[PDB]
């Protein structure tokens, strides 16, 4: 990617996944690839877009 | 015979007979309780923004 920026759209703390973030991004190439969390401070759905 | 309750009520009221009764006396406030079920609240996503 290049110039990626993100927003929250919902974000409510409840136990299941109850927050979206719709990422804004610019790829060179368009093909799928992994995102992740390196801090337990969210746990993401799924693991690849 | 002094004029009837219908041309001489205070707050404008309006007198009517089968049953005796006063309507729309501009007076007080009536106080309101909604006990909302949790099912109508609509999450922010699914409505414009």
């Amino acid at each position: 990617l290049s110039a990626a920026e993100c927003t929250l759209n919902e974000c409510v703390y409840s136990s299941d996944f109850g927050g979206i973030a719709t990422v804004k991004y610019s790829a060179s190439k368009s093909g799928k690839c992994a995102v992740h969390v390196p801090s337990g401070t969210a746990t993401l759905k799924e693991a690849a877009v | 015979k002094a004029p009837s309750l219908k041309f001489t009520a205070p707050f404008g009221c309006e007198i009517y007979t089968n049953p005796i009764r006063a309507e729309n006396c501009a007076v007080g406030s009536i106080p309101l309780a909604f006990d909302i079920p949790d099912a109508l609240f609509t999450r922010v996503s699914e409505t414009p923004t």
